[PDB]
């Protein structure tokens, strides 16, 4: 779980 | 028909911008770049002696091509489109031929490195701001464009105030297309996507830095918006600020679906 939104494959 | 080319001549083809929906001018709060940039010390491994390469003197259509083998097989057909049986849910890593290979620049394993071929348009959508649509028919498996922007660390991405354009490359690195980006920064999320991102290696094989390539996952009609599934690492965070407007009956992130 991260603090910022990440698009991903 | 508002801007003739948002790429300012940097792509193989112009990418016009139009707005037939509201009064917002074509966007200019970013720097268009056609290839990934660095803003800190990254030291991508470009050692040519480090490159795995093939010894083919044909067009690299044979199964003996090492570069194809690194990719499990070369997934490009004679027209540079992904094979139908390409794994669209869990894509393999693609290793294109490179400058260490014996083959010529026109071999069959160099699709992404050759850049944009299809006619695209930046346009204003009804409900998701700017988006990208096709100005032509695009058969399934066609290379569209690369997700291009600012290469930053995992740590740096996570203190970025604007987290609307962050793409995780896999301890990992991230492409932020907020301040620096190409046409891909404008592609919206669709719960019923027609393109998929694929990790590709070309002029280097530094595994920290795959390049992100979008291919059509099905045939696309002229005028259809392009979109991919951004994924849960995006929506888990973002849904607490806004909901999905893709309008699909299968929508997973609508105001409703979240409530249901
Ligand atoms: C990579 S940008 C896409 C380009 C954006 N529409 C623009 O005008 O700059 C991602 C942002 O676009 C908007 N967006 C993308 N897909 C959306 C969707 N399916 N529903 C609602 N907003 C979306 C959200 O604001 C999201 O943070
Ligand atoms: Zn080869
Ligand atoms: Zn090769
Ligand atoms: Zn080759
Ligand atoms: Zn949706």
């Amino acid at each position: 779980t991260k603090q910022t939104a990440r698009l991903s494959t | 028909i508002i801007c003739r080319d948002v790429a300012r001549g940097y792509e193989n083809v112009p990418i016009p911008c139009v707005n037939g929906v509201d009064g917002e001018p074509c966007p200019e709060d970013y720097k268009y770049i056609s290839e990934n940039c660095e803003t800190s010390t990254m030291n991508i491994d470009r050692n040519i002696t480090h490159l795995q390469h093939c010894t083919c003197v044909d067009d690299c259509s044979s199964s003996n091509c090492l570069c194809g083998q690194l990719s499990i097989r070369c997934w490009y057909d004679k027209d540079g489109r992904l094979l139908q049986e390409f794994n669209k849910i869990e894509p393999p890593l693609i290793f294109e031929c490179n400058q260490a290979c014996s083959c010529w620049r026109n071999c069959k394993n160099r699709v992404v490195q050759s850049g944009i071929k299809v006619r695209l348009q930046l346009y204003r959508t009804a409900k998701m701001g700017w988006g990208v649509r096709a100005l032509q028919t695009i058969p399934q498996g066609t290379f569209i464009c690369e997700y291009v922007g600012e290469l930053i660390s995992d740590a740096e991405a996570d203190v970025r105030e604007d987290d609307s354009y962050l793409f995780d490359l896999d301890e990992v690195y991230c492409i932020d297309a907020r301040y620096y980006g190409n046409i891909s920064r404008f592609i919206n999320h669709l719960c019923d996507p027609n393109i998929i991102p694929v990790r590709v290696f070309m002029l280097h094989q530094d595994l920290r830095f795959p390049r992100i390539a979008f291919f059509s996952s099905r045939d696309i009609r002229t005028g259809e918006e392009l979109g991919f599934d951004y994924g849960d690492r995006f929506w888990d965070i973002k849904s607490k600020y806004f909901t999905c407007q893709c309008g699909s009956e299968k929508c997973k992130h609508s105001a409703e679906a979240i409530a249901l």
